[PDB]
């Protein structure tokens, strides 16, 4: 699964 | 209730120690009881309520990651599925939440845009989460709820926002996760990504220090998934 | 109890599938209704049912820490009353592991290895809330924590051999009670002492397996001397 | 002091 952002 | 006679202020605080003491869940619930207040949050408030949300709903996915995989291999009684079932229907109610905070306070016409493209962007990351567990019509439905919420805060970020506002780019980088993840489009994702990122490189040159080291950790975000995917 | 319209045989399943998805809450609750069935429970079982509420108790103690630490700091209410809420709830668990020992997995237990590892979780337990205790509470719950260990002691030196693991830990926690709790360092200090030369005794009657477990935890009660001595 | 682990 591609990663989406870490933070907000 | 069970924040309602609680003040405003000793909420936010209490999301901070909550956050200390890496208890997201308890920080999820004063950032509820604090935007249900009514007053609008500020740009730190913002923050805490998402780094709550997305450290709950970021357990439930990834049990549900784990049951769903299990559930998979399998396909005996009902106990993987039942408990898939439950983890499931808890993540949804923690969207659904999210997701009415935002209609029902947040979301607002008139707004900053920092403060707006932030809960649009919020708005598409939970449909999205949503999207990831529905299945059939539901899923489509869920899936244009996303991509609308994305689209109008990525308008809202091209007029009003320079290409390396970091804002702007950690939408672009969840809408181009979307395209590829969960509408099947990954030309569009590899397109958005690739356009981001060089519209943001050819601008940090008018940055501060500080100002490009927030922008380009994303931008490497963004390159990461192009390697990835290309 | 609440899981009561659960089969037995579901809830430990599913208490397997929650420890994988690492949900230890869950696990714990599926446990809790397992044990409520009433039947006694497996070494395997009752090793689900330790994990799981150590993983959750842990998870509470490590938080209730934090804000205390905070708290001490800070010399507004605030810091207090959230510290007061993780402790309320950390209380609550303690109490629900302590309500299903005696309630009836200690008097039910088949054998001296499981009673001594119930009566080991039971004096556990209370000394998780002596930790957060104050006052005359503070002092009726180290007495009950005092009890169940001197208990599981009891039979641990009546049936099992002094390297045997079981009997290790307990005593590795009855002698931090001792130090940490019950402001009792020369018990303490003994206990950890004749345990570990007890063990140590008998270490060239075992297997390479048997004697790498046993000097593990000596070691585990040797760190502890050195610290107190 | 650290108990059992
Ligand atoms: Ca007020
Ligand atoms: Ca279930
Ligand atoms: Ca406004
Ligand atoms: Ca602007
Ligand atoms: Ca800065
Ligand atoms: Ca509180
Ligand atoms: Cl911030
Ligand atoms: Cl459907
Ligand atoms: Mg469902
Ligand atoms: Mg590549
Ligand atoms: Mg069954
Ligand atoms: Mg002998």
């Amino acid at each position: 699964r591609t990663p989406s952002l870490p933070t907000p | 209730g069970a924040m309602g006679s609680m003040e405003r202020a000793s909420l936010i605080q209490k999301a901070k120690l909550a956050e200390q003491a890496e208890r997201y869940e308890d920080m999820a619930a004063f950032m509820k009881g604090a935007v249900e207040k009514g007053e609008e949050l500020s740009c730190e408030e913002r923050n805490l309520l998402s780094v709550a949300y997305k450290n709950v709903v970021g357990g439930q996915r990834a049990a549900w990651r784990v049951l769903s995989s299990i559930e998979q291999k399998s396909n005996k009684g009902p106990e993987v599925r039942e408990y898939r079932e439950k983890v499931e229907t808890e993540l949804q109610g923690v969207c659904d939440t999210v997701l009415g905070l935002l209609d029902s306070h947040l979301i607002k016409e008139a707004g900053d845009a920092e403060s707006r493209v932030f809960y649009l962007k919020m708005k598409g990351d939970y449909y999205r989460y949503l999207a990831e567990v529905a299945t059939g019509d539901d899923k489509k439905r869920i899936i244009d709820s996303a991509r609308s919420a994305y689209q109008e805060a990525m308008d809202i970020s091209k007029k009003e926002m320079p290409p390396t506002n970091p804002i702007r780019l950690g939408l672009a980088l969840n809408f181009s996760v979307f395209h590829y993840e969960i509408a099947n489009s990954p030309e569009e994702a590899i397109s958005l990504a690739k356009t981001t990122f060089d519209e943001a490189m050819a601008d940090l040159h008018t940055l501060s220090e500080d100002s490009y080291k927030d922008s380009t950790l994303i931008m490497q975000l963004l390159r990461d998934n192009l390697t990835l995917w290309t």
